[PDB]
């Protein structure tokens, strides 16, 4: 059994990595400082990165492991310019935040109202309002162009989307930004959600000592985004609040998110303001850019994209135009987004920090080490993937089932994985549903669209989709 | 076990059912 310090390495120099880091490859390709790292090291390494330090792990049998021996109360890796900004600013953090007991009381309360199969059921017919109204818009435009078709970006548009979906499930409440004219204010905080993320990232790796220092401007702004997304996630919580006292009805109809807890839940007040806030910010750029994703596969396979069609169309009939029942009959649909989610995880990694000492790859890795699983890295490896570059969901399907042993991580695992993975599942395979009912897409003159590190992983430039009514 | 308290958020213990057992329920 190996002590820790054989793992392969670039050095004990955290600076020196982090120098080498930034001058060969760059902060915002930080998914092929990975790559690269296990073309150099093999499939286990160890980096050290300004102050701290990681193992890095590929291979799905040492996540098992990893998974495996996980705690009660598993802790990932917190983003530094994140938790500076509560405390100094002293703002109410949520389950995000929050570790032990703490965030287990946050988790379990929340996961009553947002995970639990009894409560996800109400979100139904409000996501799909939402998609709905989405392929209006679209229509609307097909009919200004006067073409039969239109052709756009559409990025601005499924923020937007994104932003109608959680706000809707969390409040029961359309806040109007898929209209012609448009909230300016709601538009501020969809905006600053993109800000908080990419402001992150010149920070990523330094103390907060360092930040004030040689990030001063960054950090300057990325308070700034911040405050948005406070202020405004509390007037919205605050007027909820007041306006159910105002019409005070103990209503049989299911009402969103805020309501039930409000209503009925061990958190406190704070404590559940925290949270909206949290999950409303969570829910604008994740789905969004997982859907454009998608509809980028589509347009690049369209072979796929016809199958997923059919699914649908028969889903629909066989269903008689019910989306409960649909929903149970899509799963070449849900193996998509799997599928999705492996070539363009939102997340570069998962992290965990060990409780107990640990052997990997007969490495021992002693308890609180910060162990991360390269999901991209992963997601591209034609060890672990047969023809990786191949937008293909029926491999999720294989009844092989070697071929999917911990393969399906974009949501995480365990206690711990996304808080928010049944409203993103239901909103985007809604939303999928909507528009392989209503259009073809293609994109013209398509080419390789590669990513870029924006804390989530983001597009490296614009997708212009072209839509013909089906 | 039951560490998430049957909600269908861990695998300590439908589609979704699915995607919990290839990562390897008694609360459904
Ligand atoms: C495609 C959509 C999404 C993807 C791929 C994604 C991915 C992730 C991942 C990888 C994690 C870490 C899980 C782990 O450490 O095991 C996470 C956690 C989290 N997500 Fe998401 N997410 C998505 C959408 C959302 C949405 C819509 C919300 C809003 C409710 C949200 C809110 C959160 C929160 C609060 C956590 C921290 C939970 C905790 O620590 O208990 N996410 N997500
Ligand atoms: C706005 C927040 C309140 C909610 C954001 C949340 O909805 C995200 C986008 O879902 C967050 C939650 C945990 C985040 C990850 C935590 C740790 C890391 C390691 C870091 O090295 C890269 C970023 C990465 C991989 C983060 C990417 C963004 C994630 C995956
Ligand atoms: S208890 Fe969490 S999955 Fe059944």
């Amino acid at each position: 059994p190996r002590p820790f310090n054989e793992i392969p390495s670039p050095g004990d120099n955290g600076w020196l990595n982090l120098y080498h880091f930034w001058r060969e490859t760059g902060t915002h390709k930080v998914h092929l400082h990975h790559v690269q790292n296990f073309q150099k090291y093999g499939p286990i390494y160890r980096e050290k990165l300004g102050n701290v330090e990681s193992v890095y792990v590929i291979d799905p049998e040492d996540v098992a492991l990893l998974f495996k021996s996980e705690g009660p109360n598993p802790e990932r890796f917190l983003i530094p310019p994140w938790v500076a900004y509560h405390q100094y600013y002293q703002r109410p953090i949520g389950v995000l935040l929050k570790k032990s007991a703490a965030w287990k009381k946050d988790r379990v309360a929340l996961n009553q109202e947002v995970m639990a199969p009894e409560a996800t059921k109400n979100f139904l017919p409000l996501l799909d309002a939402v998609s709905r109204d989405f392929v209006s818009v679209l229509h609307r435009r097909i009919k200004k162009a006067g073409s039969g078709n239109y052709s756009g970006d559409i990025s601005d548009d499924l923020f937007r989307f994104a932003f109608e979906s959680i706000t809707n499930v969390i409040f029961g409440e359309r806040q109007g930004m898929l209209e012609e004219v448009v909230n300016p204010e709601a538009q501020r905080f969809i905006d600053a959600i993109y800000q908080m993320f990419h402001t992150s990232v010149p920070m990523l790796n330094l103390p907060p000592d360092l930040f004030r220092l040689f990030r001063t401007k960054t950090w300057k702004d990325h308070v700034a985004a911040w405050d948005v997304i406070f202020s405004k996630a509390d007037i919205y919580t605050q007027n909820f609040y007041w306006e159910l006292r105002q019409k005070g009805s103990v209503h049989h109809d299911y009402r969103g998110i805020l309501y039930r807890l409000l209503g009925d839940s061990k958190m406190s007040f704070e404590d559940i303001k925290a949270n909206v806030t949290e999950m409303l910010a969570g829910g604008v750029d994740t789905t969004s850019m997982t859907l454009q994703w998608h509809l980028y596969e589509m347009a690049r396979n369209l072979k796929v994209q016809d199958m997923l069609r059919a699914e649908v169309l028969a889903a629909r009939h066989q269903a008689q135009g019910d989306m409960a029942t649909m929903l149970q009959l899509v799963p070449l649909l849900k193996a998509s987004i799997k599928e999705t989610l492996r070539l363009h995880p939102i997340s570069v990694t998962l992290q965990r920090y060990l409780v107990n000492d640990l052997v990997l790859r007969d490495y021992m890795i002693p308890a609180k080490t910060l162990v991360q699983v390269a999901i991209y890295a992963l997601g591209r490896e034609p060890t672990f993937f047969f023809d990786p570059e191949n937008f293909d969901p029926t491999r999720w399907l294989s009844k092989d089932k070697n071929i999917t042993y911990f393969r399906n991580l974009g949501f995480g695992w365990g206690v711990r994985q996304c808080l928010g993975r049944r409203i993103a599942e239901l909103e985007m395979t809604i939303f999928l549903i909507n528009m392989l009912e209503n259009f073809r897409v293609e994109i013209q003159h398509l080419s390789d669209v590669g990513t870029t590190f924006n804390l989530i992983l983001m597009p490296e430039k614009p997708i212009s989709f072209t839509f013909w009514p089906f | 076990f039951g560490a998430c308290e049957g909600t269908l958020a861990c695998s300590t213990c439908t589609d979704e059912e699915n995607d919990m057992l290839d990562l390897a329920l008694g609360c459904q």
